[PDB]
C-alpha cells in the first residue's frame, strides 16, 4: 500500500499523536502499545511436540524392532488357533521387543528436547536496543515494543527497528541489500525526489542500517506491517559421525545377514532366526551417536556464554577449537580503554602528570604560561561534555560523554584549571572542525571573550609527527622561538621516551592570527582554507598511560603454549606498538626485530640479514604497495608480528594472507569497515558492549565483555569437544566382539550357545544407552592447551588406533570375561570344559532326554536349557561387571585417573543403572518365565573381577608408558 | 539335602541390593 | 582408500602405507598379546577346577526329581507300524536290542566287578562314602530273564512283529539320589495297587478319556510282582567310582491296543523324592502315542 512518504512533516503532525519533538508520551505508549501488535516478527508455527516424537518412537532402526514384534505377535496369533496346548512364548517375545523400542525412543526424545531447550536459550541472550528520544531524554530499549509516532535517532552502524520516515537526516546511508540487491548505500533526505515509494528517500526500511552520518526519523509500521515483515543445518562434526555410521551399518548387515542365513543349516526355527537377524542389526550399529554429538556440541555453546562467550550457530563451536591464528586489536581488547593522562613534556623537560591528592605541585597551579597556554589549548579542544549528577561526585569518577583521549584530558583541567564550561562560553567555538581520519586535525577556531589580545586564537591537535612539519616554532616563556635543529632532535628523543613506557602522545600547537583576516564583526570559516599552517606556535605534548586488562599476559602465554600465533593490528605508533607487545608478552624476551640487533651492534639496518629475526614490527604505510609475495613471507618467516600504523580497512588483507598458509583465522572487529574483513576470516569475534550491529551481523562470535582472554577461553571450550567424542566413539565400540564371538564359537567349537537375543538386547540397553552419553559431560584434562591445534585436512575423529584398540584390544577382554563365567557354571553343575566340545548336537535335542554329564548322571531337555539361560544370564552380568572398566578407563586419553578424579556425577549414575538394571533382571520373580533369566549364586558376581582389573591394569600401564616417552611406538600405535 | 538350594533369599538380598543401588544413584543425579 | 599409489609405493618401500620394518612390530605385538591372553585365561580355568571335586557335583539342584524315559527312542514321542511289515519296526528293534547289549548274562560274568544282590527288592546299599577309599565300588548285577515276555530270550522283535508292542522304563541317573517311596497310608496315593516298601511305583494309563477305553490290557515286567524299581540298587555312585553300573530297568507291553487309533498313554512314577513339573513334560513322567496300523 502506499505510504505516507508523499505527505510532508504537517501531514505527519496530522497523521499520528501530535509529536515531532521531546518525546511521545507515556499513556500513548501504552495506547500504541496496545493499537498495533508489538515490534516482534510473528514465527513461523513449527512441528509440534507429538510429531517429534513419533519421529524417534518410529524413526529409523526403531522400525526393525517394531516388525520383530509384529512377527512375534503374529506367530503367537497363528499359534493360539491352530494348535492345542498353545505355549505363549513368542508373546513376552514381542512384549520385551516393544519395550525395548519405547525405552530407547523415550531417551533419544529427551536427549534431543533438551538440546533444543537450551539452545532455543540464546535469543533474547543479547536483545537488540533502540534509541529513542521519548519525553524522557533519549533513552536506549528493548526494540521489541517501540510504537508508531516514536521519534527515533540511528547513527553510524546501528540497525533501524521499525518502518521510519526521515525528519532530520545528516548524510545517512541506508545499504539497500535486502529488499533491492544493491551492494551500494544510498544516500536518505526529508525530501520527496522519487515517484516510486520503494525506492526513494522518503522513508527508511526495517532490517537495514545507514552506515555513516546520523539520523532522527518517526515510526509508521511496527512488526508484521513493515515492507520486510510481509513475504517470506549440518555440522562437519555430524556430517562425518553420519558417514562413519553408514560404514558400521554396512558391516553389521553383511555380519547379521551372515549369522542369519548359518542359524538355518543348524535348524533355528524362522522366528527366531528373524530375531537373531535383528538383534544383531540392532546392536551392533551405534545409534546413540548422533544424540551424543549433539548434546557435546549444545552444552559447550552453553558453557561458552557462561564465559562471556557467545556463538551465533553450532558450525562456529567445532572451528573456534582449530583456531590456529588471532589477529585482534589493541585498544579495546587487549587494553581496557580507560587511559589516564601521564608525563607531559615541554621546554625540554619530562614532567610528571601527579594525578591523585598528593600534588607535587610539579611546576602546577601557578603562573607559567607555556603550561597554561598548554592546558587552555588542552581544554578548548575536548568536544566531551559531562552530564547530570556528577559535578558533585569526586574526581575519582566522572561520567563524561566522549572518546577515550578527551575524556582523559578533561580530567585534568577539570582537576587543575577550575570548571570547563565557563571556558567554553569565555572562548567562543565560531567555527568547529570534526575529527577526521585522513591528517588528525582538530580544529576549533576561537576569540576573546571581550578582551585578551589583539591578535586571536586559533588551535590545532593530533599526531606529532603529522603537525611537525605544520606547526614547529615553540613556546619557552610566550616566545616563538623558531625552528631548531636540536630543538628537533630534543623532540626525537622525548618522543621515544614518552613512546617507550607504552603511550600514545599528541602534539599541542596554535596562532595568534592578527587582525588583518578577520575584524571584531564577520569573522573566517575554516572549510575554505586560508590560514597558514606552516611554522606554526607549537607549545609541548601530553601523552595517556593505557593499561592493559586484568588476565591478559597469561592469557598471551597460553596461546603460545597451545601453538596458537597471536597478531596484533594497531593504529599508533611502531614504537608504541612494540613497547605493548613487550608489556603484554606479543613479542616475547629472546626474540626481537632487525632494530634492535642493528642498535645492539651498531651497523646500521639497512644491510641485517632478515633471518636471525624472528619478531617483526611493519609499518602500515608499506603494507598498501607490497604485493602478496612479500606478505606471504613476512607471514611465513616470522613468528611476532605487529602491523602498527595500520588501518582496519586494509585488515582484511591480512586475514587472507594469513589463510594462505594454512590456517583457521579469528579476527575482532568492531566497526563498519571491519565488515569485509569479518565475513572472509574462518572466525570472525564482534564485540558486546561496544562496536555497532553491522560489526555483530557479520560475525560469529559476540564478546560479552570485550576482553581477549574470553576467546582463549572459548578456545579451550572448542578443543574440549573432540575429546569428548573420541572418548564417548571408543566406549560404544568395546561392545560389539562380546556380542559377535559367542555364536562364532557356537559355530566352530560345537560348544552349547553362550548367549541370546535377549540377552544380547538387554547388553545393549543397559551399557550403551545412558553412561555412553556420560562421556560428554567430561572435564578437560590438563594438557588440552599443550597439544598443537588439529588440523581438519588430515586428522579425523577414528583412525585406525582407535578402531584396533576398541575391536581388538578391549574387546577380547571382555569375551574373554564371558566366557569364563559361561565355563565356571557349566562346570559348576557336571559339565566340564573338555565335555563341552561336541555336546551342542545332542543338548539341543528336544526328544533326547538323558544326555550324560562328566560325572555320568543324566539331564532332561528342559533341565539343562536352564542351565543354558543361567549362562546367558551371567554373561550378560559380567559383560556389565567389565563394562565398568571400560567406562572407567574411557574418560582419560593420556592422563591417570588418580588425577582426574570422579567429578562426573553422570558417569557414577551410569555405572548405579546398570548395575541396578542387572540385579533386577536377575532376581526379580517373574523374569524365569518371561525373559528366560534365572538367578545367580551370590559367589558367581566375581568371575569377571579379574579380567575388569586387567583391562584397568593394561590400560593405566599403557598411558603411563605414553607419558613417560613422548614419540614413542606406544603414542605412534596406541595413542588414537 | 543335597537337592534343595533356596533362592528365595538371594532374590531377598539381590532386591535389597536393587533399590539401594536406584535410589543412591537418584542422590547422585539430583545432588544438583 | 586409492588405489595402486596405496598399494605400493617403492620411493619408500610402503605397502598398505606402512614400510616392512613396521608391518613386523605391529604384527609381534599382537602376537605376544593374544599369547597373554590365552596364558590368563587358560591359567584362570586351570585355577577354577581346583575347586572343582572329582567326585561330587558343586551344585545338584537341577537334576533334582530325575526324569523318566523310554528305551525305543523314537522322535515325536510317536511309535507307528504295521505288524506284517518287516521295515517299519526294523528301527524300533535295532534300538532295543543295541540298548540291551550290557545287560546280557555273559557281560556280567566278572565276579570281582559285579556281585549278586537278592532276587526280591531290599532296601539301598551303602557302599561307604565319597571319599576313595576303597576304590572302584561293585554293582549289583540286573538279570534279563526278569523282563521276560520283553526280553530277547524269545521273539527277538520284541512284541512289534505279533501286534502288542513293548518299552522299557528307566529313570535317569542322579548321583548320590536314593529314592523314597510313598508311606502306606492306605490314601496317599493313586488309585490302587500292590505296595511294597522297596519299590519305587509306576503306573501307565490313558492321557484322554476316550484313551481309556481303547488302551486295552497293560503288562508289567520287572523284578518282583510290584511294577516299579527296586531299591537294592541306588544310589549311583558316579561313573569314577562305579564303571559298568547297570540301571534298573522296568517292561510294559500293551497287549490288547486297539487297531488303526492313535492312542495317548501317560507313565508316571509315585514317592516323596519324585515330584512334576508343568513345562518339562520328561520330569517324573513321560507320554507315548502308539499308532498300530493294520
Ligand atoms: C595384574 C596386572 C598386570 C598388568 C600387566 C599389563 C602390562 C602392561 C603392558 C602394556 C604396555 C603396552 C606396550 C608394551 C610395549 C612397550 C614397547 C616399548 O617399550 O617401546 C620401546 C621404545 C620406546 O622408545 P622409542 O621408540 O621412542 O626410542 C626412540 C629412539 N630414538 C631416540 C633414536 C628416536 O620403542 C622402540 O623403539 C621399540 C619398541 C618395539 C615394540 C615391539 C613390540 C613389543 C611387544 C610388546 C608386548 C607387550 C604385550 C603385553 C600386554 C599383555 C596384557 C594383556
Ligand atoms: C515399562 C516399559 C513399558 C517402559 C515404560 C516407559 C519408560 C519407563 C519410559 C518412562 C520415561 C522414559 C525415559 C525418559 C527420561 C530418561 C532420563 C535418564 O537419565 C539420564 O539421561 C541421565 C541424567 C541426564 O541425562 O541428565 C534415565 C531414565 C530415562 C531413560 C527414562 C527411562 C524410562 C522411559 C523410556
Ligand atoms: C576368546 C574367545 C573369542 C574364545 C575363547 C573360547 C575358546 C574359543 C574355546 C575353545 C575351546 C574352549 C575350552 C574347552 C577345553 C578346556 C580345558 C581346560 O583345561 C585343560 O586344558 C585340561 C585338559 C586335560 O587335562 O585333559 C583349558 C582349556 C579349555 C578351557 C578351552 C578354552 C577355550 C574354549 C572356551
Ligand atoms: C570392577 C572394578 C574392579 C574395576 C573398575 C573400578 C576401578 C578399577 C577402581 C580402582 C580404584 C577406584 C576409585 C577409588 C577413588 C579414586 C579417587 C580419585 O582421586 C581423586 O578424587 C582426585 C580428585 C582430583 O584430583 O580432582 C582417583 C580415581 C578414583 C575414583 C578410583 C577410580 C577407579 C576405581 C573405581
Ligand atoms: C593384583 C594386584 C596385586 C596387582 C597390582 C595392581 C597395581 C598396583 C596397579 C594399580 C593401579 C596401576 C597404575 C595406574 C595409576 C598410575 C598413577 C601414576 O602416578 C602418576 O601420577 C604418574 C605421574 C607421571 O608419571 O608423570 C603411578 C602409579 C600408577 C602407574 C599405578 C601403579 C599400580 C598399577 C599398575
Ligand atoms: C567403578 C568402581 C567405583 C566400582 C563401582 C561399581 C558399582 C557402582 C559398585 C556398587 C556396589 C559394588 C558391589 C558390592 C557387592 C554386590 C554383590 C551382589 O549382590 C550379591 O551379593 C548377590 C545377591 C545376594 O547377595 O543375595 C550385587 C552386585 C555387587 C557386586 C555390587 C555392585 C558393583 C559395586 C562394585
Ligand atoms: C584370544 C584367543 C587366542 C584366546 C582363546 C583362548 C585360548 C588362548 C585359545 C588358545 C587355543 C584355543 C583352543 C584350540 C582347541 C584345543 C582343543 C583341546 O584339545 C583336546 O583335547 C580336544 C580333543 C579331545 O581330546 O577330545 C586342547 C585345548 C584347546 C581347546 C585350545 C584352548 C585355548 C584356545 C581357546
Ligand atoms: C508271555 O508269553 C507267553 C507266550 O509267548 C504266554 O503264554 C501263553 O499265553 C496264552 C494266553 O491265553 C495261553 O493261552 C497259552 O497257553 C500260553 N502258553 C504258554 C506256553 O504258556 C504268556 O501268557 C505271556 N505272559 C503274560 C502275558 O504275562
Ligand atoms: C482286551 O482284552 C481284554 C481281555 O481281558 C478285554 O477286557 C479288553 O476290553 C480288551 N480291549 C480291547 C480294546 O479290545
Ligand atoms: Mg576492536
Ligand atoms: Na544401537
Ligand atoms: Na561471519
Ligand atoms: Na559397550
Ligand atoms: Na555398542
Amino acid at each position: 500500500s502506499m505510504d505516507d512518504h508523499k505527505l510532508s512533516l504537517d501531514e505527519l503532525h496530522r497523521k499520528y499523536g501530535t509529536d515531532l519533538s521531546r518525546g511521545l508520551t507515556s499513556a500513548r505508549a501504552a495506547e500504541i502499545l496496545a493499537r498495533d501488535g508489538p515490534n516482534a516478527l510473528t514465527p513461523p508455527p513449527t512441528t509440534p511436540e507429538w510429531i517429534k516424537f513419533c519421529r524417534q518412537l518410529f524413526g529409523g532402526f526403531s522400525m526393525l524392532l517394531w516388525i520383530g514384534a509384529i512377527l512375534c505377535f503374529l506367530a503367537y496369533s497363528i499359534q493360539a488357533a491352530t494348535e492345542e496346548e498353545p505355549q505363549n512364548d513368542n508373546l513376552y517375545l514381542g512384549v520385551v521387543l516393544s519395550a525395548v523400542v519405547i525405552i530407547t525412543g523415550c531417551f533419544s526424545y529427551y536427549q534431543e528436547a533438551k538440546s533444543s531447550k537450551i539452545m532455543e536459550s540464546f535469543k533474547n541472550m543479547v536483545p537488540q536496543q533502540a534509541l529513542v528520544i521519548r519525553n524522557g531524554e533519549k533513552m536506549s530499549i528493548n526494540a521489541e515494543e517501540v510504537v508508531v509516532g516514536d521519534l527515533v535517532e540511528v547513527k553510524g552502524g546501528d540497525r533501524i527497528p521499525a518502518d521510519l520516515r526521515i525528519i532530520s537526516a545528516n548524510g545517512c546511508k541506508v545499504d539497500n541489500s535486502s529488499l533491492t540487491g544493491e551492494s551500494e548505500p544510498q544516500t536518505r533526505s526529508p525530501d520527496f525526489t522519487n515517484e516510486n515509494p520503494l525506492e526513494t528517500r522518503n522513508i527508511a526500511f526495517f532490517s537495514t542500517n545507514c552506515v555513516e552520518g546520523t539520523a532522527r526519523g518517526i515510526v509508521v509500521y511496527t512488526g508484521d506491517r513493515t515492507v520486510m515483515g510481509r513475504i517470506a543445518g549440518q555440522t562437519p562434526i555430524a556430517a562425518e559421525i553420519e558417514h562413519f555410521i553408514h560404514i558400521i551399518t554396512g558391516v553389521a548387515v553383511f555380519l547379521g545377514v551372515s549369522f542369519f542365513i548359518l542359524s538355518l543349516i543348524l535348524e533355528y526355527t524362522w522366528l527366531e532366526a528373524v530375531i537373531f537377524l535383528i538383534g544383531i542389526i540392532v546392536a551392533n550399529v551405534p545409534e546413540g551417536l548422533l544424540a551424543t554429538v549433539t548434546v557435546c556440541l549444545t552444552l559447550t555453546a552453553k558453557r561458552m556464554a557462561r564465559k562471556n562467550c557467545l556463538v551465533k550457530n553450532l558450525e562456529a563451536v567445532e572451528t573456534l577449537g582449530s583456531t590456529s591464528t588471532i589477529c585482534s586489536d589493541k585498544t579495546g581488547t587487549l587494553t581496557q580503554n580507560r587511559m589516564t593522562v601521564a608525563h607531559m613534556w615541554f621546554d625540554n623537560q619530562i614532567h610528571e602528570a601527579d594525578t591523585t591528592e598528593n600534588q607535587s605541585g610539579v611546576s602546577f597551579d601557578k603562573t607559567s604560561a607555556t603550561w597554561l597556554a598548554l592546558s587552555r589549548i588542552a581544554g578548548l579542544c575536548n568536544r566531551a561534555v559531562f552530564q547530570a549528577n556528577q559535578e558533585n561526585l569526586p574526581i575519582l569518577k566522572r561520567a563524561v560523554a566522549g572518546d577515550a583521549s578527551e575524556s582523559a584530558l578533561l580530567k585534568c583541567i577539570e582537576l587543575c584549571c577550575g570548571s570547563v564550561k565557563e571556558m567554553r562560553e569565555r572562548y567562543a567555538k565560531i567555527v568547529e572542525i570534526p575529527f577526521n581520519s585522513t591528517n588528525k586535525y582538530q580544529l576549533s577556531i576561537h576569540k576573546n571573550p571581550n578582551t585578551s589580545e589583539p591578535q586571536h586564537l586559533l588551535v590545532m591537535k593530533g599526531a606529532p609527527e603529522r603537525i611537525l612539519d605544520r606547526c614547529s616554532s615553540i613556546l619557552l616563556h610566550g616566545k616563538e622561538q623558531p625552528l631548531d635543529e636540536e630543538l628537533k632532535d630534543a623532540f626525537q628523543n622525548a618522543y621515544l621516551e614518552l613512546g617507550g613506557l607504552g603511550e600514545r602522545v599528541l602534539g599541542f600547537c596554535h596562532l595568534f592570527l592578527p587582525d588583518e583576516q578577520f575584524p571584531e564583526g564577520f569573522q573566517f570559516d575554516t572549510d575554505d582554507v586560508n590560514f597558514p599552517i606552516d611554522n606554526l606556535c607549537f607549545v609541548g605534548l601530553i601523552s595517556m598511560i593505557d593499561p592493559p586488562r586484568a588476565a591478559v599476559p597469561d592469557a598471551v602465554g597460553k596461546c603460545r603454549s597451545a601453538g596458537i600465533k597471536v597478531i596484533m593490528v594497531t593504529g599508533d605508533h611502531p614504537i608504541t606498538a612494540k613497547a605493548i607487545a613487550k608489556g603484554v608478552g606479543i613479542i616475547s624476551e629472546g626474540n626481537e626485530t632487525v632494530e634492535d640487533i642493528a642498535a645492539r651492534l651498531n651497523i646500521p639496518v639497512s644491510q641485517v640479514n632478515p633471518r636471525d629475526a624472528k619478531a617483526c614490527v611493519v609499518h602500515g604505510s608499506d603494507l598498501k604497495d607490497m604485493t602478496s609475495e612479500q606478505l606471504d613471507d613476512i607471514l611465513k618467516y616470522h613468528t611476532e608480528i605487529v602491523f602498527a600504523r595500520t588501518s582496519p580497512q586494509q585488515k582484511l588483507i591480512i586475514v587472507e594472507g594469513c589463510q594462505r598458509q594454512g590456517a583457521i583465522v579469528a579476527v575482532t572487529g568492531d566497526g563498519v569497515n571491519d565488515s569485509p574483513a569479518l565475513k572472509k576470516a574462518d572466525i570472525g569475534v564482534a564485540m558486546g558492549i561496544a562496536g555497532s550491529d553491522v560489526s555483530k551481523q557479520a560475525a560469529d562470535m559476540i564478546l560479552l565483555d570485550d576482553n581477549f582472554a574470553s576467546i582463549v577461553t572459548g578456545v579451550e571450550e572448542g578443543r574440549l569437544i573432540f575429546d569428548n567424542l573420541k572418548k564417548s566413539i571408543a566406549y560404544t565400540l568395546t561392545s560389539n566382539i562380546p556380542e559377535i564371538t559367542p555364536f562364532l564359537i557356537f559355530i566352530i567349537a560345537n560348544i552349547p550357545l553362550p548367549l541370546g537375543t535377549v540377552t544380547i538386547l538387554c547388553i545393549d540397553l543397559g551399557t550403551d544407552m545412558v553412561p555412553a552419553i556420560s562421556l560428554a559431560y567430561e572435564q578437560a584434562e590438563s594438557d588440552i592447551m599443550k597439544r598443537q591445534p588439529r588440523n581438519p585436512k588430515t586428522d579425523k575423529l577414528v583412525n585406525e588406533r582407535l578402531i584396533s584398540m576398541a575391536y581388538g584390544q578391549i574387546g577380547m577382554i571382555q569375551a574373554l570375561g564371558g566366557f569364563f563365567t559361561y565355563f565356571v557354571i557349566l562346570a559348576e553343575n557336571g559339565f566340564l570344559p573338555i565335555h563341552l566340545l561336541g555336546l551342542r548336537v545332542d543338548w539341543d535335542d528336544r526328544w533326547i532326554n538323558d544326555v550324560e554329564d562328566s560325572y555320568g548322571q543324566q539331564w532332561t531337555y528342559e533341565q539343562r536349557k536352564i542351565v543354558e539361560f543361567t549362562c546367558h544370564t551371567a554373561f550378560f552380568v559380567s559383560i556389565v561387571v567389565v563394562q565398568w572398566a571400560d567406562l572407567v578407563i574411557c574418560k582419560t586419553r593420556r592422563n591417570s585417573v588418580f588425577q582426574q578424579g570422579m567429578k562426573n556425577k553422570i558417569l557414577i549414575f551410569g555405572l548405579f543403572e546398570e548395575t541396578a538394571l542387572a540385579a533386577f533382571l536377575s532376581y526379580c520373580p517373574g523374569m524365569g518365565v518371561a525373559l528366560r533369566m534365572y538367578p545367580l549364586k551370590p559367589t558367581w558376581w566375581f568371575c569377571a573381577f579379574p579380567y575388569s582389573l586387567l583391562i584397568f591394569v593394561y590400560d593405566e600401564v599403557r598411558k603411563l608408558i605414553i607419558r613417560r616417552r613422548p614419540g614413542g611406538w606406544v603414542e605412534k600405535e596406541t595413542y588414537y | 539335602d543335597p537337592f534343595y538350594y533356596d533362592y528365595e533369599t538371594v532374590r531377598n538380598g539381590g532386591l535389597i541390593f536393587a533399590g539401594l543401588a536406584f535410589i543412591v544413584g537418584l542422590l547422585i543425579l539430583l545432588s544438583r | 582408500g586409492s588405489w595402486k599409489k596405496f598399494i605400493w609405493n617403492s620411493e619408500k618401500k610402503e605397502f598398505l602405507g606402512r614400510t616392512g620394518g613396521s608391518w613386523f612390530k605391529i604384527l609381534l605385538f599382537y602376537v605376544i598379546f593374544y599369547g597373554c591372553l590365552a596364558g590368563i585365561f587358560i591359567g584362570t580355568i586351570q585355577v577354577m577346577l581346583l575347586t572343582i571335586s572329582e567326585f561330587k557335583p558343586t551344585y545338584q539342584d537341577r537334576v533334582a526329581p530325575p526324569g523318566l524315559t523310554q528305551i525305543p527312542q523314537i522322535q515325536k514321542t510317536e511309535i507307528s507300524f504295521r505288524p506284517n511289515d518287516p521295515k517299519s519296526y526294523e528301527a524300533y528293534v535295532l534300538n532295543i536290542v543295541r540298548f540291551l547289549e550290557k545287560y546280557k548274562d555273559s557281560a556280567q560274568r566278572d565276579d570281582m566287578i559285579f556281585e549278586d544282590c537278592g532276587d526280591v527288592p531290599s532296601e539301598p546299599k551303602e557302599r561307604g562314602d565319597f571319599n576313595h577309599e576303597r576304590g572302584e565300588r561293585k554293582v549289583c548285577r540286573f538279570k534279563l530273564e526278569w523282563l521276560g515276555n520283553c526280553s530277547g530270550l524269545n521273539d527277538e522283535t520284541y512284541g512289534y512283529k505279533e501286534g502288542k508292542p513293548c518299552i522299557i522304563i528307566k529313570l535317569n541317573r542322579v548321583l548320590g539320589f536314593k529314592p523314597k517311596p510313598p508311606k502306606n497310608e492306605s490314601l496317599e496315593t493313586y488309585p490302587v495297587m500292590k505296595y511294597n516298601p522297596n519299590v519305587l511305583p509306576v503306573q501307565c494309563t490313558g492321557k484322554r478319556d476316550e484313551d481309556k477305553d481303547k488302551v486295552g490290557n497293560v503288562e508289567y515286567f520287572g523284578l518282583g510282582n510290584s511294577p516299579g524299581f527296586p531299591l537294592q540298587y541306588y544310589p549311583y555312585y558316579g561313573k569314577l567310582l562305579q564303571p559298568k553300573y547297570l540301571q534298573p530297568l522296568l517292561a510294559v507291553q500293551f497287549t490288547n491296543l486297539t487297531m488303526d487309533t492313535e492312542i495317548r498313554i501317560e507313565c508316571k512314577a509315585y514317592g516323596e523324592n519324585i515330584g512334576y513339573s508343568e513345562k518339562d513334560r520328561f520330569q517324573g513322567r513321560f507320554d507315548v502315542k502308539i499308532e498300530v496300523k493294520s
